[PDB]
């Protein structure tokens, strides 16, 4: 029961605990570069002329 | 007995905070001090669809950026077509205490859940021409607080049963169940590569799952209340939380730790919604306090408020090419907002 | 001379006053409701009255001209106090009975208020182009200006009965709810339901049956009505104030 | 993450007094009010007492008022709890509890059987020896 | 183009004349909330009032009184918490609460969940019914007197009967009745403002006019309402 539980819980905190890590700057860097990649992409950062917006 | 494996948790607890700890080399504001801030940035409300008896708990977009699905608690599913305000269907649910809704991205499948436990999938593209009932499901004591599609024939689940199930079309069973989690699920997002998703609890922490595999991949912590909505980032490669204590947080399944917070000391409101853009910069959160307040994702700055809804909003999507975002509240109305150059 | 520019200006002011309300009471998009809509049709009549009053003391020799603006001051007189009925009525509905039909009956109430005077001034008009037809209509032809007085008396007395239930139900339901902020609140409450317009109407009538005073007075709460009904009725309303508030909020904070 | 940690408690005479302390951390004490509940043997649990945010609001049980003293201590991040004169009865598992949500003054969940803002709790006796 | 849009237009028009028709449907009926712990007979009340008639996780019963639909909804297979899925009957016309007052034990419980409802952000504006089922029980466990209220209340020693109870039976029982109510009035009064009242009433096992009470309550919440809309209250 309770010691059952808590055996999975190890288990499941032992399987998170074994994955490749990659640097906090190198994530943040990844979500940067994708912003600016798409920035002028995105109708909600760059104003769409309302020509060609669906939304008059 | 318990007193070894509460232990050998607090040790491996440590062990994982540690390594986290290490690898955090330096925070977001740092690298993103030396960028072009966002600024003000203005919404209008271009469409207003009204019609709506009671609340709305929940809105999807369709894969085309035109059809939209809300669903009300007066029992009501109503697609509307965001270009002209019409309504092209009105699907009375079973059970008027519904929670979530779903648009299949083929667009012809919708479905939707509630208290009722019961996952009611409606075949759209009919010959008749009569939305009609396509199955049901019945797996989830706990009650349904989420639901996506992967496919025409696979949908996920989430319910308030601290489980998260995975069905399919063809037979109504679960492939497979996600049991990892000990407080209500409210919201799960899958990822563009549909092959994983995330989700978050009601235990102020959040569970990335395997699809095929079945098994949870990493767990995440960080957040002071239950974790209210959730959604994933563009490049899927990671996600963002709102919970209860007026924050938001960032989270990245490389880092294995939240990257930025997103809170200011005048907003004391719980999150209900949360959204991103198409490139990511912008991060659109709901709030109690009758307005949605846009985010910056990178300077953690409020670009501008969405005050144009008079009670407190509790679903809100973006489209799939960004064209405009709809923000569902508990006055009965959706609001369509876009800029202007 | 005061006297002219006093009426004038409180006219004026008035007018000014209902127009506003309007104004608040039909752009806001939050204030859409039945209540609101008898409250706009209120302030319409009070409206339609003030002008109808200046149209006839400047146009005061049986022409069409002054024959249709005594007319019309007639209407516009008798529809503020079957209004006044409309809103008592709707109340007590309201009060009376959960069963309701909005649509049905704010039509039916519309209808009701903007014809039976109507029907009315018409039966009147008729009856003075028959019998008499002779110059101007400022003239009371003896019983027959009875065909508008009766319905306008009538009109007063069921508001005062419908008040009086009102009074008594709130005082009711103080009790029920159980004091100083009580007595204060229902104080507050008749006094805001108190109308006093109706009783001014019989002593006004009566009175002819102190003179230059009473006609002074007379002539100023007539002027002053639409200004006391727009300042306690609409800009010491807490929806509108609470509109108000939320709007200006919102605008600062787009700015 | 939201953890808390009970100190105190063990085999006390009854009549006695002892004091148990609540240990806090991933979260704002102040923001957050602070529950007090009890689980006793072969009953569930039970409400004893809370604390307010600032200590203003105060309220014990019935059972139990008059006889325990709840005290907040924001800077130290505690919560304390003094008993005194106790009773046969009052031997349970004093389980630590927060509530939900920041800001409110109502907690539902606070007594639930598996509730996620509490701690491991300590075991108090009291008997004859 | 031309034709997809009237088409179109047609559509959305029906749509329209249907939520409009569907409208009156929705309004006339009233919906409620049935809460209580396991010790409650919310099922007996249930079942009794059930005449009255016009796996599952939510229940819904629907009985109509002097013409008025009233559809209540009674929570079975959910979890424990309750934190999230309340916040969804906020538009209820009123929340029934049913409560063990023959118990001495669970009574605290009851109370404790009478303050989580009233003081909740979201159910503020929602009147609570309040059903003191098992007042049979109550009755007969105070004559017999093994059980008593002073070790489970001491302030029930200081308690005087109030001159506004009317009893219907001992001083005993209407004393100790009474002073149960006393305690979820004072609850109720001691933070809330005028938006919402408690109503509490005596229930039993056998009685039927329960549904009599809650039509009552709820057209008394419906006209206070009304008064503050128009301010009047
Ligand atoms: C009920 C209601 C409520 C609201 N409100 C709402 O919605 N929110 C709110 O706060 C309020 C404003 C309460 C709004 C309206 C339009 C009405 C109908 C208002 S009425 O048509 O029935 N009528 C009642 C009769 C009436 C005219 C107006 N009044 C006076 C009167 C007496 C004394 C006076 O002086 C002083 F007061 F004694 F000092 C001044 C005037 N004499 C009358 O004959």
């Amino acid at each position: 029961a309770s010691i059952a539980q808590a055996r999975k819980l190890v288990e499941q905190l032992k399987m998170e605990a074994n994955i490749d890590r990659i640097k906090v700057s190198k994530a943040a860097a990844d979500l940067m570069a994708y912003c600016e990649a798409h920035a002028k992409e995105d109708p909600l950062l760059t104003p769409v002329p309302a020509s060609e917006n669906p939304f008059r | 007995e318990l007193d070894q494996l509460r232990q050998e948790a607090e040790q491996l607890k440590n062990q994982i905070r540690d390594a986290r700890k290490a690898c955090a080399d330096a925070t977001l504001s740092q690298i993103t001090n030396n960028i072009d801030p966002v600024g003000r940035i203005q919404m209008r409300t271009r469409r207003t669809l009204r019609g709506h008896l009671a609340k709305i708990y929940a809105m999807h977009w369709g894969t085309d950026s035109r059809l939209l699905v809300s669903a009300s608690q007066d029992g009501k599913l109503i697609i509307w077509d965001s270009y002209t305000t019409n309504k092209v269907h009105a699907i009375p649910l079973r059970s008027s205490w519904v929670m979530t809704c779903a648009y299949a991205p083929s667009g012809n499948y919708v479905a939707c859940g509630g208290l009722d436990n019961i996952c009611s999938i409606y075949n759209l593209k009919t010959r008749e021409g009569n939305v009609r009932v396509s199955r049901e499901l019945a797996g989830h004591t706990g009650y349904l607080s989420c639901c996506r599609f992967l496919d025409d024939n696979q949908i996920v689940t989430s319910s308030g049963d601290t489980t998260c199930a995975l069905w399919d079309i063809e037979t109504g069973q679960q492939t497979t169940t996600f049991t990892g989690h000990t407080g209500d699920v409210m919201s799960l997002s899958l990822a563009p590569d549909t092959r994983l998703f995330v989700s978050g609890a009601c235990d102020a922490s959040a569970k990335l799952w395997d699809v095929r595999e079945g098994m949870c991949r990493q767990t995440f912590t960080g957040h002071e209340s239950d974790i209210n909505a959730i959604c994933f980032f563009p490049n899927g490669n990671a996600f963002a939380t709102g919970s209860d204590d007026a924050t938001c947080r960032l989270f990245d399944l490389r880092a294995d730790q939240e990257l930025m917070t997103y809170s200011h000391d005048n907003i004391i409101c719980g999150i209900t919604s949360v959204s991103f853009s198409k490139s990511g910069r912008l991060l659109l959160a709901g709030y109690d306090d009758f307005n949605c307040n846009v985010w910056d994702a990178l300077k953690a700055d409020r670009a501008g408020v969405l005050a144009g809804h008079d009670n407190r909003v509790s679903c809100l999507g973006v489209t799939d090419d960004g064209m405009a975002v709809a923000t569902g509240s508990w006055d009965s109305f959706l609001k369509i907002w876009n800029g202007s150059s | 001379d005061r006297l002219a520019m006093i009426y004038t200006v409180g006219y004026s002011v008035s007018l000014a006053s209902l127009t506003v309300a309007v104004l608040i009471l039909a752009y806001f998009r939050r204030l859409h409701c039945t209540r609101n809509y008898i409250h706009m049709h209120l302030f319409l009549s009070f409206m339609l009255r003030a002008v109808s009053i200046f149209v006839k003391d400047a146009v005061l020799a049986g022409y069409a001209g002054c024959r249709v603006a005594v007319t019309f001051f007639l209407y516009f007189l008798a529809t503020n106090y079957y209004w006044i009925l409309v809103e008592g009525l709707y109340l007590h509905s309201l009060i009376f009975m959960a069963f309701f039909s909005e649509k049905k009956y704010l039509w039916g109430f519309t209808v009701f208020g903007w014809g039976l005077p109507a029907v009315f001034v018409a039966v009147w008009v008729s009856v003075r182009a028959t019998l008499a037809n002779t110059g101007c209509w400022d003239l009371s032809s003896g019983n027959k200006k009875w065909i508008i007085q009766v319905p306008i008396l009538a009109s007063i007395v069921l508001n005062f009965i419908l008040f009086i239930n009102i009074v008594r139900v709130l005082a009711t339901k103080l009790r029920e709810t159980n004091t100083r902020q009580q007595y204060r609140k229902l104080l507050k409450s008749t006094l805001v339901l108190m109308p006093l317009f109706g009783v001014h109407y019989i002593v006004f009538m009566a009175t002819p049956y102190l003179w230059q005073v009473q006609m002074h007075y007379e002539m100023l709460f007539n002027s002053f009505q639409g200004f006391f009904v727009a300042i306690i009725y609409c800009f010491c309303n807490g929806e509108v104030q609470a509109e108000i508030k939320k709007s200006w909020s919102r605008w600062t904070l787009a700015l | 993450q939201v953890q808390l940690q009970e100190s105190g408690g063990g085999l006390v005479q009854p009549g006695g007094s002892l004091r148990l302390s609540c240990a806090a951390s991933g979260f704002t004490f102040s923001n957050y009010k602070m529950n007090w509940v009890r689980q006793a043997p072969g009953k569930g649990l039970e409400w004893v007492s809370d604390i307010s945010q600032s200590g203003a609001s105060i309220s014990y049980t019935g059972s139990v008022k008059g006889r325990f003293t709840i005290s907040r201590d924001n800077a130290k991040n505690t919560l304390y709890l003094q008993m005194n004169s106790l009773k046969p009865e009052d031997t349970a598992v004093y389980y630590c509890a927060r509530c939900p949500a920041p800001f409110t003054r109502d907690c539902f969940d606070v007594t639930s059987t598996t509730y996620a803002y509490r701690g491991q709790g300590t075991q108090v006796t009291v008997s004859s020896h | 183009l031309s034709a997809e849009d009237k088409a179109a237009v047609e559509r959305s028009k029906m749509i329209e004349k249907q939520l409009q028709k569907d409208k009156q449907v929705y309004r006339a009926t009233h919906r409620l909330l049935l809460l209580g712990a396991d010790n409650s007979g919310k099922s007996t009340i249930v079942k009794q009032m059930r005449i009255y008639h016009v796996t599952s996780g939510i229940f819904e019963t629907k009985f109509q009184v002097d013409k008025v639909n009233f559809h209540m909804f009674d929570v079975g297979a959910q979890r424990d918490e309750r934190r999230k899925w309340i916040q969804c009957f906020n538009d209820v016309t009123a929340i029934i609460f049913v409560v063990d007052s023959s118990d001495y034990n669970r009574l605290q419980e009851a109370l404790n969940d009478f303050k989580s409802i009233w003081n909740n952000r979201w159910l503020r504006t929602i009147s609570v019914i309040l059903f003191l089922n098992k007042q049979d029980l109550l009755a007969e466990k105070v004559l017999a007197g093994k059980s008593k209220i002073e070790d489970y209340f001491p302030e029930f020693a200081r308690y005087t009967t109030p001159e506004d109870a009317t009893p219907e039976e001992d001083p005993r029982v209407t004393r100790a009745k009474y002073f149960i109510r006393d305690e979820f009035l004072r609850i109720s009064t001691a933070s809330g403002d005028g938006r919402h009242y408690c109503y509490p009433h005596f229930t039993c096992s056998v009685d039927t006019e329960n549904a009599r009470r809650i039509f009552n309550d709820c057209r008394d919440i419906i006209q206070r309402m009304h008064l503050r809309q128009y301010e009047l209250l």
